[PDB]
Parts: structure tokens; C-alpha cells; sequence
């Protein structure tokens, strides 16, 4: 009963090769490793981050330079739980302990830690006096006091955490190895085979949970023998034990009667999520599915709800099954455990290095010409509207805010509408705006109701909380919208409520919330019946209210004048569009998305302020337009009343102007192009 | 089980083959038992009317000979373009763009841009019982 296989893998010299790279690495002032433990030491940081590469660079340094090595890559690759905490007790071996003074304030965990370090060598140090006072080199004496006295368990007092990293083919190009656990897989494509493996999945973050503590080792006060108990819990639930388990208790008539503690348990960071299927390489007639992943310890916290990552990690099951009836016997259920985040469309206001960011972009700053280069690099797909880019270039600097404090804020938010139908493909651009820019959410008429964009209350799975929409998700981004003009009525109430920042007022049946959101307005209406009669007015093919218009600081118009000369440029346009896959020749290059993104984020971080001379030029500019708004009070192809947020929109636009600058320059060419592009907005209805 | 898990969506028409087995107690224990199943299987989409695949059919190399034999021509446009009015009458150039539809065009997705969209879509009018539900 019950036999034995023998395999290829060891456990021994594998754990004697690991403490040696854990010590000789020398490559990227002395060790590597042991200078971040001593980091660890410094008590500074709670993570350790081992690669693949280093690894396979040291598996390329042994056999070119010594007779052989253990192969150690495909060796974590395939079963890779068993070399968590295997890895982990060797890196309590060598330490530089003592190597600062512990402070005052520095960890309530800390000062725990350092009482189960000395309390472990007090009682130490008392076994031993006892034996050499009692005799009938030193070593086997040593050994005596090894195995009579019981201690606290090194797996107990940790403070630190491990996150494994996968390799990429970079180095895997140079020399190719197992290179298998990096490859972008579907859920698809997860085969019931995978199992105990180390991958690499992509998809979007759908349904995040919230962050509670798990719960890993419970202590107990024995209040008679005075021992601690632990006991260890891994499975889903679990029960409170007996009176005592004490040695001393035992072998006793009176055994004691216990309870737990809170401040000497171990807990952890405990969330998870579900990943959707990336929608991409999904088959011709399928409906994309789920898959659930646990996130502990320091990684926690990092993953919005809505977006495209990279997540690597190992494959286990969890003990579950369905319904009781339907159960043939052994049902797996699986999961993930989560190990890097790798995430596509990387967030701003999240970095603060400069100097390899700066490799990059001052040789887009000595480019020359940046300003006008940049809007021809916005989805440069099709033909003209170099105006109409230059505007929503401007749209995606926003980036500005003023409270005077005890008071109101003012919203840095760009607001531009687009009229007109319908060969201009308006929708090429709206696409492709909520396309590079991070948190875009593209929106539909009818598809989301009046309930659907904002939030909703639903029960709540295993971790009633408010279920939000689309403008919950995408603030702090730009929502692009379709066919404002077929919402229904009560779904246009929502968006005058935006134009007031923050605000989403809700009085339903047992929500009284008003939550907030950074949001971003991009709109994009079609006119009436027909297309362009001058014998129609403004505001006569127009299905919205001019209150609505008047929130509207920026407003377009898409022309069609089929006009001959225009043509046969846009002709070898559009016909050069299917000879290659890219347009522009021999006078300009395109800028990639993630460089130019970079750019705009650190542009972010600028907050130019104006000065007085800028101060004088504008407000006769005002004067200028508030008397000729005013001298033609009619409905006919100028429009009827100026507002003052026009002006509030401005000195808005051109402080954000100044942002492309990166200066704090607010001058005179500042505003000087800001007028320009209200009067070509504007009135274009002259052909 | 193995190499059979998960080939159809559910909505299909599916010939299936296999033995009906009946497994469990049937209640003879301590008010019917006796549920029943069907194991040891193979599984067959079939073509609807209106649903699924009907792309399995086979191309001999006596067949595709005769496709080069008959590609090698000049005017095989219009006797495909005749062809497919094997009852109505006239309506030439309408037949032609049918061809070209199930052609489908050509689709060439940018690089890190948008799609561009390759299908082609008709819509025809006039009077009554003139071959429109025809
Ligand atoms: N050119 C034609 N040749 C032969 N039959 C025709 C022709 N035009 C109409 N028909 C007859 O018209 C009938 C179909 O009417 P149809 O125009 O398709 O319906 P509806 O106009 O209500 O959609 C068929 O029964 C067919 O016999």
C-alpha cells in the first residue's frame, strides 16, 4: 500500500546552488541582493522581487566558466509553490541584523518582531547555563539544548513578502531556453493541463472587490501555563479549539480554559477581481468569459476596475465543487494567484523620474516645431481638420485647477461639441481619442440608459454596495459619446449636472448619495433633416436648447463643399491609405502613442501662472467681443448672447496653452493664439 | 470528456452519439431514483437553416481542376451574373452586386490605429410582386 516514485527532481543541491546566487551575484557596489536585505534590514520595504534573467544569466555564466550547473529556470517553471518558502529560509541564513537602531515610531510591527528575536535567545540562553552546570566539542552540548526547549517558529516572524518575476524574450532572444511562461494566453487557451504552471494572461479588470484582512494564524493566551498556542488555518472557514494544548496543562487534573488575541495574529491584505477575456482573438460566435484571481500582501491596491494588464502568475485549484446532485466525484475548481502587474496604458501622476524620461523627451523638445507636430501625430488617418486636431490636442491637456478656499473650486474641463454630417467619419476620431487616452470609456446613445452611466446597488458577493456606470469608471478621463441627440430627456438632466463639476444627485428609493467624478465631456451631435440650408438658422437645425449650447465653450462645424481643388488631395489620401499601412511621406514622422503620452504627463505637472501685462491684453479683448455679440440680437447666422463663461474658458485655454510650453511663460503669443481659435470655431458657415 | 469538452455554443443543431447509460441507487437504499445519462460520446454539429456552419465541404483535387479549368476564361462574370436568376426575369446588374457581396471585399486593419471596413450593404426598393420576396 501506498508506493513511491522516484523523479529527475532534486531538493538538495538545488537548495545548495540557490544560497550561492542568493550570495555571488556581483553584476547589477558589492552584492545585489544582500545590499536590498540589508535594505530589508533597514526595515524600509516589504518586497522582494527575484527575475528569470539573472538567473539564466548566471546558468549562462556557470557552464561557460565552471563544469555544470543544476538547471534552475524549467526547474521553478513547473511546479513553483514548493519553491516559495524553500527560496525563502535561506534568506534567513545571512542578514546584516542590527545595521541601524530601531526608532521610536518606526512599526507597532516592528517592536513585536524584535521581542519574539529576543525572547527566542533569552530562553536561549537559559537551557544552556542549566546542562553545563550538571555535566555528566561544544557542539553536541549546543545540540542537547536544540531539541528540549519549545520555541516560536521562524515562519512566524517574517515582516517581509516575495513576488517572483517572469522573464522576457529579450534575453530569451539571445539564448533561447524554456521560455514558455511568457506568452500573451487566453482563458481560451488555459487548457485544464496548465495546472502548477507559471503564466501569463491578459484581459480587463471587471468587478474589483474591496480590501479586508485575511486572516492566516490565530494566537492563544493559555492564562495557567502560560504558553501561546497557534493554529494554522488554510481552508475557507474554520472553528475556535479546546480548553488548552499546553505540554504543562498535560499530564495535569486542572487544564486550563483559553481565548484568542488580535495584535499577536498575523493577518494579510486580502482582495480579488475578475478578468474578462480580451475580445480580440475570441472565436466568430462566442461570448467571452471570466476567470477569478487572489491578490495578497503588497500588490494589493493597484488595480483599477476597466483596464488592460499583463497579469503573470501560478495556476491552482481551489476546493470547491457545484451543486450537490451534479457532483461526479473529484470537481477542481480553479484560480490564480496573482505575482506582477504589468499594465498596458500607463497611468500618470505616477512616476517621478525624469532622467531616462528625459533621454527621450528632449529629443522631442529639440525636434522643433512641437506644437504643430503633435496634432498632425493625433490619429493622423485622415485628411485635413488640422484646426479641428489642434483643438483637441488641447483637449487633452486639461490640467488646471483653482480653489479660493472656504469656497469654490473652478473646473479645468474642456468641453467641445462636433455638428455637422456625415462624411467627415467623425467617428475614426472618436474612437480613436478614448483609444490612447487612459481612462476612455466609449459610450453609446442608447445603449446606456438613465440608470445605466451612473451607479447601482446590487448585492454584493462574498466580500450592498453602490455598483457604478461608465462616468463612474471614466473619471479622471474623457468619455466619448454617440448621438447626444437621441438620450432620453431625464439623461440629459445628468449632464447639466456635470457641467457643475463633482456632481450626480441621486433621490431614488434608498440612495440619497451625491458622488463624485473627474470626468471629461467629448459630444458629437448630427444636425436635422437635410444638410445645411442658410434658410434654416442656427439653433433651426438644432435639436438642443441654447442653455445647453451655452455650456459648450468650444463648438464645431463639419462642412461638406464639394469643391474641386480639395478633392485630389484627399483622393491620393485616401488611396495611399490601402497601398501601405502608414501615411505621411518624406516630410514628416509620426509620434507613438506611449512616448507621446509621457510627454503630455509630465506637461501635467507644470501649473503655469499668468502675470499683468497678459492681465491687460485680455480684458479689452473682452470689451471686443461683448459689444459686437450684442449689436445684432437676431436669429440669423450669428448666434444670440455671449456668455462669461466664455471668457472663464479662455483664461483657461491659454493657461493651458502655456502648459505646452512646459514654462511658466504666460505671454503675450500666449493669448495671441487663444483668439485665434474662437473666431475659426465660430462662424464657418461662410461657404 | 477529454478531447471533447466544449465545441458547441449553446443554440446549435448537433447530432450526438453515444450510450445511454443508467448509473445510481435507484432509491432501493433506506421517491424515484434511476437518473440517467449518456456517456462514451461523439459529437457532430449539423448545418440549420439559419444557424451555424456550413463550411465543411470537401474540395477534391478533381474538383479544383475543374475551378482552374473554369477560371481560365473571360467572361464567367456573366454566366454566374445569369445563373442566379434560375426562375425571375431580368434584372441583370442587380444579380452582379450579389456575387460581390458574398466576395465580402477585402479587410485590412491598421497598425495601431482602426479597422477599415471591407463588406459591402444593399438596399433595393419598388413596386409589389416584382420578385422582391423573390
Ligand atoms: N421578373 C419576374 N420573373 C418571374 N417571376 C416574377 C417576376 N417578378 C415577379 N415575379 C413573381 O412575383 C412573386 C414575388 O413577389 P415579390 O415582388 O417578391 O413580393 P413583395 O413585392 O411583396 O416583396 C413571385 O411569385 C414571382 O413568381
Amino acid at each position: 500500500a501506498l508506493p513511491s516514485i522516484q523523479l529527475p527532481v532534486d531538493y538538495n543541491n538545488l537548495f545548495n546552488e540557490i544560497t550561492d546566487f542568493l550570495v555571488t551575484f556581483k553584476q547589477d557596489k558589492g552584492p545585489k541582493y544582500m545590499a536590498m536585505l540589508q535594505k530589508v534590514a533597514n526595515r524600509e520595504l516589504n518586497s522582494v522581487i527575484i527575475d528569470l534573467d539573472d538567473i539564466l544569466q548566471y546558468q549562462n555564466e556557470k557552464f561557460l566558466q565552471g563544469t555544470q550547473a543544476d538547471d534552475l529556470v524549467s526547474a521553478i517553471q513547473q511546479n513553483a509553490n514548493h519553491f516559495t518558502e524553500l527560496f525563502c529560509r535561506a534568506i534567513d541564513n545571512n542578514m546584516p541584523l542590527p545595521t541601524k537602531e530601531i526608532d521610536y515610531k518606526d512599526d507597532v510591527l516592528d517592536v513585536i518582531l524584535n521581542q519574539r528575536r529576543l525572547r527566542n535567545e533569552r530562553m536561549l540562553s537559559d537551557r544552556t547555563n542549566e546542562i553545563r552546570s550538571e555535566n555528566l566539542m561544544n557542539d553536541a552540548l549546543r545540540e542537547v539544548v536544540e531539541d528540549e526547549t519549545e520555541l516560536f517558529p521562524p515562519n512566524l516572524t517574517r515582516r517581509y513578502f516575495l513576488y517572483f518575476k517572469p522573464l522576457s524574450q529579450n534575453c530569451a532572444r539571445r539564448y533561447r531556453k524554456k521560455a514558455i511562461s511568457s506568452k500573451p494566453l487566453s482563458v481560451r487557451q488555459i487548457k485544464g493541463d496548465f495546472l502548477g504552471q507559471l503564466i501569463t494572461v491578459r484581459g480587463i479588470i471587471t468587478r474589483v472587490s474591496d480590501v479586508k484582512p485575511a486572516v492566516e494564524v490565530i494566537a492563544y493566551t493559555c492564562d495557567q501555563c502560560g504558553y501561546e498556542v497557534f493554529q494554522e488555518v488554510n481552508s475557507r472557514t474554520f472553528t475556535p479549539l479546546s480548553e488548552c494544548t499546553s505540554e504543562e496543562c498535560s499530564q495535569n487534573q486542572t487544564k486550563g480554559q483559553l481565548f484568542m488575541s488580535t495584535r499577536a495574529s498575523k493577518f494579510s491584505a486580502f482582495q480579488e477581481c475578475k478578468i474578462q477575456e480580451l475580445s480580440q482573438q475570441v472565436p466568430v460566435g462566442h461570448i467571452p468569459r471570466s476567470l477569478n484571481i487572489h491578490v495578497n500582501g503588497t500588490l494589493v491596491r493597484s488595480l483599477s476596475p476597466g483596464d488592460i494588464v499583463d497579469v503573470t502568475g501560478i495556476f491552482l485549484p481551489a476546493p470547491y465543487t457545484g451543486f450537490k446532485a451534479l457532483k461526479a466525484g473529484l470537481l477542481t475548481e480553479t484560480y490564480l494567484e496573482a505575482q506582477f502587474v504589468r499594465q498596458h496604458k500607463k497611468k500618470f501622476a505616477s512616476f517621478s523620474l525624469t532622467s531616462d524620461v528625459e533621454e527621450r523627451v528632449m529629443e522631442l523638445i529639440t525636434s522643433g516645431d512641437v506644437y504643430n507636430r503633435l496634432a498632425k501625430s493625433i490619429a493622423p488617418e485622415i485628411y485635413g481638420n488640422l484646426d479641428v486636431k489642434k483643438a483637441l490636442l488641447l483637449l487633452l491637456v486639461g490640467g488646471v485647477d483653482k480653489r479660493v478656499g472656504d469656497g469654490m473650486k473652478i473646473r479645468g474641463d474642456i468641453n467641445v461639441c462636433l455638428m455637422g454630417d456625415p462624411g467627415v467619419a467623425k467617428s475614426q476620431l472618436l474612437k480613436a481619442i478614448c483609444k490612447i487616452s487612459p481612462r476612455g470609456v466609449y459610450t453609446t446613445g442608447k445603449g446606456s440608459s438613465g440608470v445605466g452611466l451612473t451607479a447601482a446597488v446590487m448585492k454584493d458577493p462574498v466580500t450592498m454596495i453602490l455598483e457604478g456606470g461608465a462616468l463612474v469608471l471614466a473619471d479622471n478621463g474623457i468619455c466619448c459619446i454617440d448621438e447626444f441627440d437621441k438620450m432620453d430627456e431625464s439623461d440629459r438632466t445628468a449632464i447639466h449636472e456635470v457641467m457643475e463639476q463633482q456632481t450626480i444627485s441621486i433621490s431614488k428609493a434608498g440612495i440619497n448619495t451625491t458622488l463624485n467624478a473627474r470626468t471629461s465631456i467629448l459630444a458629437a451631435a448630427n444636425p436635422l433633416y437635410g444638410r445645411y440650408n442658410p434658410r434654416l438658422s442656427p439653433l433651426d437645425n438644432i435639436n438642443l436648447p441654447a442653455a445647453l449650447l451655452s455650456r459648450f465653450d468650444i463648438l464645431f462645424l463639419m462642412l461638406d463643399i464639394p469643391s474641386r481643388d480639395d478633392d485630389e488631395k484627399l483622393a491620393e489620401h485616401v488611396t495611399y491609405v490601402h497601398m501601405h499601412n502608414k501615411q505621411p511621406d518624406l516630410d514628416f514622422t509620426p509620434v507613438e502613442p506611449s512616448k507621446m503620452r509621457e510627454y503630455i504627463a509630465y506637461a501635467k505637472t507644470k501649473r503655469p501662472v499668468m502675470s499683468e501685462a497678459v492681465n491687460d491684453y485680455v480684458v479689452q479683448a473682452y470689451i471686443r467681443l461683448r459689444q459686437d455679440s450684442k449689436r445684432e440680437m437676431d436669429s440669423k447666422f450669428s448666434f444670440g448672447q455671449a456668455t462669461p463663461r466664455t471668457l472663464l474658458g479662455i483664461i483657461r485655454l491659454s493657461q493651458a496653452l502655456a502648459k505646452l510650453r512646459l514654462a511658466d511663460m504666460v505671454d503675450i503669443d500666449d493669448v495671441e493664439e487663444a483668439l485665434r481659435l474662437v473666431r475659426v470655431s465660430k462662424e464657418s458657415l461662410y461657404q | 470528456d477529454d478531447d471533447l469538452v466544449d465545441k458547441t455554443k449553446p443554440g446549435d443543431r448537433v447530432n450526438v452519439v453515444g450510450v445511454f447509460k443508467s448509473l445510481g441507487a435507484g432509491g432501493m437504499n433506506q421517491l424515484i431514483g434511476f437518473k440517467t445519462l449518456i456517456l462514451g460520446n461523439t459529437v457532430y454539429p449539423l448545418h440549420a437553416r439559419s444557424t451555424g456552419v456550413a463550411a465543411r465541404q470537401m474540395l477534391t483535387d478533381f474538383d479544383i481542376r475543374n475551378i482552374n479549368k473554369l477560371s481560365k476564361k473571360k467572361d464567367i462574370f456573366d454566366i454566374l451574373s445569369q445563373s442566379l436568376a434560375p426562375s425571375i426575369y431580368g434584372h441583370d446588374h442587380i444579380k452582379k452586386a450579389i456575387l460581390l457581396m458574398l466576395m465580402g471585399g477585402v479587410e485590412k486593419n491598421l497598425e495601431n490605429g482602426s479597422h477599415l471596413r471591407g463588406d459591402i450593404n444593399i438596399l433595393m426598393v419598388g413596386d409589389p410582386s416584382t420578385a422582391k420576396s423573390q
